């Protein structure tokens, strides 16, 4: 990968240098369609059901109007033209729409695009209604074979059928009322008025799963996905669902999972600096820097590490989470150190050291440095920031009750010995950012009367 | 491995008395036993599972115990169409552990 | 509503127009009780209980303890004097309770003025301990029909007692304690130690509901709640729950449910932009502009949406999220677009082109854009930021592979031939923030060092 | 405790005095290992299991292995030497770890010194797989007593097992490979990609209990833990666990549960102030001050009270989360009132009274402050920002619809004649601080161009 962000005066000053992962993201989605019974068959427990299912449909129609109404905002205002060499695609009804964001019209298209299979789908409405199976398969002429989960259907089939014998009607009646109540209870939080856009493939496969109980697995193994970042596509939430079709009179629904495959970005790496805290003036201090640092052709940028998954070999994303940096950062990062800002230690909890290349960078003066080859204490003036213990030093250093082997320093043989400059001290607390902020209009306005 | 202890080889017992054959595994397989009979010249007939469930249609008189290593099979008011040979097998299935075999025999 | 948002100016500096909604705030409670029995009637099942029960008892006494406490502080130190002309409420003892806030005082308040129908409720203790179903309805004279809700009632019903020939006594009372210690685990998340200020109705009632197993349907649709905003008040979080009663020795609680209402602010409305990305200098970039602003009375002012529900008619909040809004940033959505910053685009994926009145908003530069009538390209200058497509230019655009017929623009004619003046460039990053302010801090050293 | 935070003056500005809680912070872990079975016993169900139980493992399998290798890479790299006196613990290989921070070292050392009674306990390895229930506890000398919990096991023995004549094979299969298929989506949030460093001891058990289902209190209570800060040490995130061996053929871990005891950390206190409203210039305001401010050995801090239970009487926190205060505020928290920074009230709700030592301190210009006992109005001028009520004043006052009685203030005897001054307005929204920052910077660059 190379070395473009001087890691040697980084050290110096508390940041250590630290895994260097890949940067990958998704890419290339597979499409597969499956449908959901929102409502569970009861025909073999239907003489304790009284009004229940009644209440339940109501409720659930109530749920699921508005999806409907925000697909068919969209299916009634897409028209598909006779295909021809002019056109190759579908128009949409921009008037129509009126207001929408670019995302939403591309979710758009792909309903659209849904629309075939979900025709397809919808021929067997009657087999649907009539599953009484938690999990089924359909087949017919052996294409696009339609997979169906139903919810709280396994419920109905080993929980109450079999203890119908056992428990009054009403007993049964109250227990299928409260199961069902449980699920909308749970149901809500995904499919309520929170899911503002419905037409969008932005929705995580997970989130989508909770019309079945959250059981994610189920729903992406029926479908027959598999891949060794099954478990990676999955944690970075990358694998999203899309509601394609939402009947009320059957109170079903057809979701659309995108599959994607993870692509490593070329030219680009991720690496990771280990804050350690070093001493100056008496005092302790950590440096404000970004901690995850984004090179891909050799440009410095910033990173939301925070919406990806981190694993230990590479960088997951459902997205380039790239962002700008200033160029005061990216000057220290680029050796002024000068630039980088640094914040008072106050807490008895701070890393303290850290190991890279199997060479310890302590602050000596904090912790206890003990050399345990030579048996006599590393000591560290207060002149030095951070102390580099290596194979010239210690063998084997002490830092409080660990016994570390070290390797051998590759930089400055006079590591300890060069020092660097200390950047200007700062306070990242946000009333205090606001104070700071406040104190500098009263400064510039000053200075401003004066002139 | 897995090996089963089937004791005794043959046995005597006159009509109306009782019989008792015992199986012994070598490892604990938490009730999951079955018992058959076979008849010379014939194919086995399921008797036992799981140690105490009896077969559909097959009297009372043939009664299983037992759990983990050791396993009886009593058989009570003998008739002379009980002769035959009795085997015990394993069929455990915790998951994970995998407990298989077949009983020596009884005649 | 008008405009007073200058939006022509608005989106040369890549901000859409999008929808307008209506604001609307909790109000007018309508409030009713109900008890939550915390531990459920194994009587049926008395032989298998073994020791359980008393553990549990202690326990839950444990974790009901503080809530009891803190509620006497407020009762014991409320008194209500003989009602007259003089006085028209009860008294707080200030000195008693010796520090509080106004909510808690209020709440306090509101626990005194539940204090009757608790009383009314308490009065069917013995009652409410033999109940051995999940949903129970209390009357004695048709008066305030108590509704009781026990915890686990519905597992001993349907799933202990059924079971309790098929498995050993040992089995069942081990399936009894993981019961019980798995409701412990769910309901410590709410009613542990984080439930610090007890008098208080403003948790939720999806939080209270975790001592009915989070079946907050049940425990809302029992009381009888009936409204078309059920689904709005409950997602905006604007149902809410008190405990005014609690029980050590029955192990049991009341609750009050405060059910309001959602009024529409008058005379104000919440509009949003739609971000996009325009082209300046050779590079992208992004205005750092509120995307949501709250206009009423005709008055600009920042929201925390953030704790409101949005919709596609309304803006749903449980209070008044307004927040004040800086001079320059209200100069810019005036139509200063020299007073809103801009932040550089690094990122693969940002928004490029939005939809607003069937006028198309794209950065031509970035993407590529094609007019599907004249099969000719649509090309966008270095000079120009975004670019307005329109019926006059192009009845039917392609952007990528969406293919959208367009209206007619209804600002100024030469729109594309303007132009505008950008505001300053800036950087969002916290660190980077930190980083900016030393620098300026810095900055402002040496200048006033000079003076 | 005393007072250094010149309360009167801060309370003219709208900060009312709080509650002064202790400070409290984790230290002196028990350790108790304990056995989590990751699969089911179904042998009584052996015949309805078909090839589910062979998926489960390969999936489970595909879950397991990346723990156990991280586990391996310290575990292989970490030597027990012959004790001696030359050396009174064991060596690390830093060349072979290559990078790690301190934690991360620290609890290899702790997964070392985990590593006997791990062996002690896969002694017990034949034992361990013939478990088939869900709590079980394992004796062989009465040494080191080995507790085995097991996943999904309670539901195999009280669900699938007595309901196995009632339903039909494939029923009972499919039933089984839901329940897994819904634990394995459940466990993915805590052991997928998400755990990245296994090799920490930071994990809390309540995360750590998602093998057993998220029943923490059972696996807590089956080692023995009993203490009265048992719900103040799992709610503040203070008991964790750390995983110390996996086992891939027999698919269970073992876990080191690390049970802390709360100390209180002396000659320190955490004070509290309640906002409150203030007008100034026919306008409402709030100070942007911090609400919770740390106070050790005389000394201010911040501290990050997000990451700490708040009890009444003291704060919990699992670490030192004490962070810089700079001296402008520190200055204003001393007294300079006009260092404090304002931000304007525009929303209907907000804060406008406290009640401190009995004594209330109320924005009457806001509020319609009455006087109960005198039967007249308490009225506030512009010129004074808050008023103090007490019992020179009015015996029982009227704040809206809450009558409270007071008490005698101890402070100056003119405190609403006396007045202070008012510090510099602010703007603490996101986008309003990228706005000021760079109006900032134009302007300091106007003035050094002047310059
Ligand atoms: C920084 O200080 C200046 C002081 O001049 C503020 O500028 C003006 O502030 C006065 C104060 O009442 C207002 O009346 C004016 O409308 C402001 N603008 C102009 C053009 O004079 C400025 O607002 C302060 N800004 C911050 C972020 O603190
Ligand atoms: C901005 O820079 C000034 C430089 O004068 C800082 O001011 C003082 O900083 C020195 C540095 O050690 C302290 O000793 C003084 O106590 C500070 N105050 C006074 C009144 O002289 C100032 O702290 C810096 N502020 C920020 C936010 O960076
Ligand atoms: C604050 O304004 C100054 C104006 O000089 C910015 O400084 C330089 O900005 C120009 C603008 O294109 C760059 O070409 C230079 O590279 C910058 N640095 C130097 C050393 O001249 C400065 O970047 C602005 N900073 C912020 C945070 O707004
Ligand atoms: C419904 O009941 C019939 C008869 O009892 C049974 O054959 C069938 O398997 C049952 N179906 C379900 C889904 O429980
Ligand atoms: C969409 O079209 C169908 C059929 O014409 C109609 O029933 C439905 O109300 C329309 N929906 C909207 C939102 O216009
Ligand atoms: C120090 O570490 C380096 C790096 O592996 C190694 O080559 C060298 O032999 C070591 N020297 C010692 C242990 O004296
Ligand atoms: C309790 O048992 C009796 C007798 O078996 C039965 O009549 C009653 O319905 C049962 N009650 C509950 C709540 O299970
Ligand atoms: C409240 O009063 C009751 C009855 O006088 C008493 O038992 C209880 O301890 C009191 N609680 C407090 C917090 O004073
Ligand atoms: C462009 O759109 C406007 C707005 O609806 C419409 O009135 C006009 O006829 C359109 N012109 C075309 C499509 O040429
Ligand atoms: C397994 O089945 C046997 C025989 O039916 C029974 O004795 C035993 O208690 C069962 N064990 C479990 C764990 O269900
Ligand atoms: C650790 O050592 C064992 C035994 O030598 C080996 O099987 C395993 O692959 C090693 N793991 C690593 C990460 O080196
Ligand atoms: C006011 O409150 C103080 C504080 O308790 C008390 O000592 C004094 O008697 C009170 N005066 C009244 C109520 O007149």
């Amino acid at each position: 990968t190379g070395g473009i962000l001087h890691y040697e005066k980084l050290s110096k000053i508390g940041l250590v240098k630290g895994v260097t992962r890949k940067y990958k993201i998704k890419s290339n989605p597979l499409t597969k369609d499956i449908v959901i019974k929102m409502i569970p068959n009861v025909s073999n427990m239907s003489q304790c059901t009284g009004s229940v299912m009644e209440n339940y449909k109501t409720r659930l129609n109530g749920i699921l109007t508005p999806i409907k109404g925000a697909l068919e905002i969209y299916k009634n205002n897409t028209h598909d033209l006779v295909g021809d060499v002019r056109l190759a695609g579908v128009i949409m009804a921009g008037v129509a729409i009126g207001i929408a964001t670019a995302a939403q019209i591309t979710a758009g298209v792909a309903l659209y695009e849904a629309m075939k299979n979900a025709d397809n789908i919808n021929k067997l409405k009657s087999s649907i209604e009539s599953t009484n199976e938690a999990v089924v398969k359909l087949q017919e002429t052996a294409e696009k074979t339609v997979y169906v989960l139903t919810a709280l259907q396994d419920y109905i089939n080993t929980n109450l059928v079999p203890t119908i014998d056992k428990i009054s009607c009403k007993q049964t009646e109250l227990s299928l009322d409260l199961a069902l109540s449980k699920y909308l209870s749970d149901l809500l939080f995904v499919f309520g008025p929170n899911l503002q856009d419905p037409v969008s493939n932005s929705m995580t496969i997970q989130a989508i799963s909770q019309a079945f109980g959250g059981n994610y697995e189920t729903l992406l193994r029926t479908l027959g996905y598999a891949t060794e970042d099954f478990d990676d596509l999955l944690e970075s939430d990358s694998i999203t669902g899309q509601i394609i079709y939402v009947d009320l009179s059957s109170y079903y629904i057809i979701v659309r999972v995108y599959f994607p495959i993870l692509t490593e970005i070329q030219q680009a790496y991720i690496q990771e600096l280990l804050p350690v805290s070093f001493n100056n003036d008496n005092s302790e201090w950590i440096s404000i820097v970004p901690n995850f640092i984004l090179v891909r052709n050799t440009l410095i940028s910033n990173i939301e590490i925070g919406f990806c998954l981190i694993t230990k070999r590479s960088v997951i994303c459902n997205q380039d989470y790239a962002t700008p940096m200033t160029n005061n950062m990216r000057e220290c990062l680029t050796g002024s150190t000068e630039k980088c800002p640094r914040e008072l230690v106050v807490s008895s909890h701070v890393p303290r050291f850290a190991l890279s290349n199997g060479v310890l960078f302590a602050n000596c003066i904090s912790v206890t440095c003990q050399c345990q080859t030579t048996g006599r204490a590393i000591s560290q003036s207060g002149e030095q920031t951070l102390l580099m213990i290596d194979n010239t030093t210690c063998p084997t250093a002490v830092l409080g009750n660990v016994i570390i082997s070290l390797g051998k320093y590759l930089g400055s043989v006079n590591y300890n010995s060069e020092g660097i400059a200390i950047g200007p001290p700062v306070f990242t607390d946000k009333v205090d950012i606001s104070s700071q902020i406040s104190s500098m209009n009263q400064s510039l306005q000053q200075s401003k009367d004066y002139i | 491995t897995g090996v089963m202890t089937q004791t005794p080889a043959s046995v005597e017992a006159a009509v109306g008395g009782t019989v008792t054959i015992k199986c012994q595994a070598s490892q604990n397989i938490i009730s999951s036993l079955a018992w058959y009979q076979q008849k010379p010249g014939q194919r086995p007939k399921l008797l036992i599972y799981y140690a105490s469930t009896l077969a559909s249609g097959v009297p009372s008189r043939f009664k299983g115990s037992g759990s983990g290593t050791q396993f009886t099979l009593t058989i009570s008011d003998l008739e002379c169409a009980d002769a035959a040979t009795y085997y015990c097998q394993s069929y455990y299935y915790s998951g994970i552990t995998y407990g298989n075999a077949f009983g020596g025999g009884t005649e």
